[PDB]
């Protein structure tokens, strides 16, 4: 039984208050364990410490936008509004994602590779993500009719995660082209593993706070003028 | 009886509805005004009837089923003019109305646009054509059309009083012969009270 | 109980690439807390807006 | 109301928007003029950039014509094939895009030999060049569909709709310019062109009712 | 009357919301980005390719906002400028001008920082970039108004219309990119902004009378 | 020696003659309608009057001179509505009407959208005003404008009964004080005969 009225503001609204506490307290138990308390690995020191700040925002980019097209999705075939508006709601959020991975990679890779910025599979492949995201969000704020965006907004999602594999696959084809495989490999260690998940779940929860947030303030644009919002 | 039915159709966009609740069945021979004021969701009902926008309530049935599942049979008997005439400015009056024609064209287009009022402008580009004169070349669509449902958004825009005249007299033997004219207009029709069904917004 | 630092940011704050870390934190809470920021402002803008049109 | 006459309809529009549909191609050829002109003599240098440089000119031709694919039909008559024409509308999609593709991909095709004069290409070298405009253009036209269908609305006319479909031919463009290389040191192309047609076949399947469904989406 | 209000008309209907000021940033960013796909991700060759990456991507831009300069205005107020607004013609071709190259010119010159280091350039290098965009990025909306303004508003355009777009910006490109070129072995580029320079003396000058005289011919 | 005045006007499209010797002098207080089919030369001497088209052989004059001689003290008092409204349609009502006042000092505007009959639709865009809201965007100038010469292209395009009384109405009052109306309606007006001036082309 999926009730789906305006009380989905409220109850959006109940679960924001626990949800950011415990994002809020995951992310610094993760933090604290990680950034300062977990040991360094041996070839790049204290620099592995980014593991906890970017891998996480990394993955939940990629998270923000199957959940975007999941979305999308749900709101195409069952004609659904609030269901095309959590892709509005999700968007800035995953593009936020998709750039902290971007800057947080840049700023690991530096030490290691000399420059700021190299051209390589990890950096394009996000670089296109980064693409995507804003072309949604800029395709919903190009309409000025509400509910007509979010429906072209779902469309984009949907055209776009349909190709995601296929730019992604062709990127690390295009990387191993050139120059063949990924730096040396990967390996987190049985000390470093336990502070990275708690730093991936509250990500999560994070993610999960700010969508509740912005899906509240979209449905107040969009019922702006109900008498429900009497308030 | 019921080529047409209206079940219900409701329509509110931003705090106004244009409509709720509307229901209205339409036979064979019905010449039918919708009415309205310049703000009045008759564009908006219009646009439900032909199946271009869906509603946010009710639905539209062609024959006893909805536009979505018969849209193949639907578009056979239909004529949409709006208030864009749909018709191309850089080709001329008679390869416009060319493509509208399903064969024995291009001597049929011809006497079409004779009666639409377009003798002489038919090799003629339409933006090169006047406000009346371009909408004529929609209309001409009148004259060749075999659909029975006729949809009519406002067909005398731009039209002098004679070519008014010549289409009040077209769909009116299209109603005699046991078609359909659904109709919006703000000049008043020169036809009897009678011959007319109003049916308002309510 | 047991931390990776002998000391404070003497030791902490700095493991050799003290620029490198400390500029993903800034740059990576920075977003965040403008997302955050940007959320709750809103929030409060749409409801003064919502009393606004009520006049 | 037929396919094919859609078709030529779209054609002759096309065909009477002159001027409109040869800025692409003046826009393809400096382009390709450009970087040969920046960079001296230096055959060797040349050869590396080639593919790379044609195959972004080509790209940016294909936004830069994409503007008129429905643009001049919301004004007047994008409806009428939605609401008419007992024809399907992916159906009147694609008709629409063939006929956009014979008036801007195809172009490409025929300059295509005086590119290679121009480039330096050899023989073998313009075939593969022309095989992959002839399996990547249409794709291009396929891809960049939906996004139109989706802005049409907007009637941006800018860096929008190059920020939609210009993502989602980034595997086009990386297979193409990987053929076209692969073409220079005189390798088998087989596999490449494989791909090409697998992305030409999956975009031409798919694209057609995603616009169909942009299209409705933007016409209410 | 009021200038300014006429630029600032063509600032508002460009953009619409905080969100869309950025949508040129990120098409040049995109543009940029699709370089490294194809010609490779080798940062020396990224380099010497530069001025070219950067001038077509310049060029991409200001093709695009041409169209939505003059084009939209026909179907509903190309007039009330020139049949109102008791300034001259010229100063409302000159307002639109301004306006273009704002929506274009100054999303390339605030994002040159970020562009001068994804392809490798240095200080220099990139204080030549700038300087270049600043003095040659503004004529683009100059010298291309004229041609642009006839045609997209006179019917039965041929041709040879387009020889008056896209063909007259090519001393721009070849000058600017030489420029560059030049900076790139780090030389005095004093005489090329000079000749920059005199073309946006020269063209800023002209190119307002000239497409209020197109403009004039068209409407008729 | 008075206002707009034609001198021997003639203009000639394709092979037929729209119109040739046309010779009138327009005084202040004077409301004309230009008559006409539909594919008469009225659109194409109503841009030659405001000098938008120049004329194949003859010369109009404002005030004494050449249109093209001033060219500033003749936009300053001149207001045209041609079949395109000339409004840019992704704006709202407001800042459209906001853009073709004098100042804008939006209490003028609000007010002007008002009379205009665009009550509660100044803020949403005018490509969601319907089809007439959108005309009577164009036609709220008339509220706000100083101009004294009104050069109007069939106004009645889309605005319904009460609004073209009241176009009507608000153009009775402006010929009173010292205006000249200039007018092609295919829709006859609801005023007296001896208040409109009809000249043909001939
Ligand atoms: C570091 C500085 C700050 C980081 C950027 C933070 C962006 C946060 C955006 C945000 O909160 O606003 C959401 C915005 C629109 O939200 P909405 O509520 O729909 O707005 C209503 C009407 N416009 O929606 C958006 O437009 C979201 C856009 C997100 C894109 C993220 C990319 C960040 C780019 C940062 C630019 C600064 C650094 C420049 C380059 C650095 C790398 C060299
Ligand atoms: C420079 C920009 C970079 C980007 C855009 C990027 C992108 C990503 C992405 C998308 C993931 C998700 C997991 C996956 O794709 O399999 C990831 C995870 C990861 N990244 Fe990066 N990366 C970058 C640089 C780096 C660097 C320099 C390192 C150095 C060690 C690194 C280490 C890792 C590790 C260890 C993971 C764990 C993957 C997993 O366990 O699933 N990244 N990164
Ligand atoms: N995208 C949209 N297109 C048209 N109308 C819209 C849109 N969004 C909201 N509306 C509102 O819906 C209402 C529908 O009115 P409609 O278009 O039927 O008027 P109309 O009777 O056709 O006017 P006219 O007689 O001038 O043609 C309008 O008042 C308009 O304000
Ligand atoms: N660009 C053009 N636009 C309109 N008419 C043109 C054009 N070029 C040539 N003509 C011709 O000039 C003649 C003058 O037409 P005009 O536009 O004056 O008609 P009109 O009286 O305004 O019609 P309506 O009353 O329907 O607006 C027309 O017959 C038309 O064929
Ligand atoms: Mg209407
Ligand atoms: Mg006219």
């Amino acid at each position: 039984q999926l009730a789906i009225p305006p009380r989905l503001y409220q109850i959006c609204g109940w679960f924001i208050p626990w949800l950011a506490i415990a994002s809020v307290v995951v992310l610094t138990v993760g933090w604290i364990w990680g950034f300062g308390f977990a040991p360094a690995d041996y070839q790049q020191g204290n620099s592995y410490r980014i593991i906890y700040l970017h891998v996480p925002a990394a993955i939940w980019s990629m998270g923000i936008y199957a959940s975007m097209a999941v979305a999308a999705f749900i709101g195409l075939v069952w004609q659904m509004k609030m269901a095309n508006l959590a892709v509005a709601a999700m968007a800035p959020i995953g593009a936020v994602f998709t750039f902290i991975a971007l800057v947080t990679g840049s700023a690991w890779g530096k030490p290691m590779w000399g420059t700021w910025w190299v051209w390589d599979a990890r950096l394009t492949s996000e670089l296109v993500l980064l693409f995507l995201y804003v072309g949604v969000i800029a395709l919903w704020h190009a309409f000025d009719d509400r509910r007509l965006a979010g429906r072209a907004a779902g469309i984009l999602v949907l055209i776009g995660v349909v190709n995601l594999p296929i730019i992604h696959y062709s990127v690390e084809w295009w990387n191993t082209l050139h120059q063949g495989s990924t730096r040396m490999q990967q390996s987190i260690d049985p000390a470093m593993r336990s502070p990275l998940r708690w730093s991936i779940f509250g990500f999560l929860l994070l993610s999960a706070t700010l969508t509740l947030m912005r899906m509240r303030n979209l449905i107040l644009l969009m019922e702006k003028r109900r008498p429900w919002v009497s308030e | 009886m019921g080529m047409l039915e209206a079940r219900e159709l409701l329509c509110e966009r931003d705090e106004r509805t244009l409509f709720s609740g509307l229901s209205f069945t339409l036979n064979a021979g019905e010449w039918v005004q919708i009415t309205g004021s310049n703000g009045a969701g008759k564009t908006t009902l219009l646009r439900l009837l032909t199946g271009l926008s869906r509603p946010d309530a009710g639905e539209v049935l062609w024959q006893g089923q909805p536009l979505h599942q018969v849209r193949d049979s639907y578009h056979q008997n239909l004529l949409w003019i709006g208030h864009q005439p749909g018709i191309k400015t850089r080709l001329t009056a008679l390869e416009n109305l060319h493509f509208y024609h399903r064969d024995g064209d291009t001597a049929q287009c011809l006497e079409a646009l004779a009666q639409a009022g377009l003798a002489g402008f038919e090799d003629i580009p339409v933006n090169q054509l006047s406000a009346g004169q371009q909408r004529r070349v929609a209309l001409a669509r009148l004259w060749l059309t075999r659909a029975t449902l006729w949809i009519l958004d406002e067909p005398f825009t731009a039209i002098d009083v004679n070519g008014v005249d010549r289409l009040t007299q077209r769909m009116a033997q299209h109603t005699e012969q046991g078609g359909i004219v659904i109709l919006t207009t703000h000049q008043p029709l020169n036809v009897a009270e009678s011959k007319i069904r109003r049916i308002s917004l309510t | 109980m047991t931390p990776a630092f002998a000391s404070w940011n003497e030791f902490f704050a700095m493991g050799g690439y003290a620029f490198f870390v400390w500029l993903a934190v800034v740059m990576t809470v920075i977003p965040l807390v403008v997302l955050v920021v940007h959320s709750v402002m809103q929030h409060r803008a749409i409801l003064r807006g919502v009393a606004q049109q009520r006049a | 109301m037929m396919f094919w006459r859609i078709f030529r309809l779209e054609l002759r529009v096309a065909f009477r928007h002159s001027a409109e549909i040869a800025n692409p191609l003046w826009f393809f050829l400096i382009v390709i003029t450009l970087f040969p002109l920046s960079i001296g003599p230096e055959p060797q240098l040349l050869a590396r950039i080639a593919p790379g440089i044609i195959w972004v000119a080509a790209l940016l031709s294909s936004l830069l014509a994409l503007e008129r694919l429905f643009r001049d039909d919301l004004q007047d008559g994008s409806l009428e094939q939605l609401m008419l024409l007992p024809l399907p509308l992916p159906a009147v999609v694609l008709a629409k895009v063939m006929a956009h593709w014979m008036v801007t991909g195809l172009p490409l095709l025929i300059l295509s030999p005086l590119v290679a004069m121009l480039l330096g290409m050899d023989v073998y070298g313009w075939q593969v060049m022309a095989l992959t405009l002839l399996l990547g253009t249409p794709t291009l036209g396929f891809l960049g569909a939906p996004g139109v269908a989706l802005t049409v609305g907007l009637k941006r006319g800018g860096v929008l709709l190059s920020i939609l479909v210009l993502p989602l031919t980034i595997p086009l463009l990386i297979f193409a310019t990987a053929a076209m290389d692969a073409a220079s040191m005189h390798l088998p192309v087989d596999g490449y062109l494989a791909i090409l047609g697998a992305l030409l076949a999956g975009t031409a399947t798919l694209s057609p009712f995603a616009t169909a469904a942009a299209l409705r989406i933007s016409i209410q």
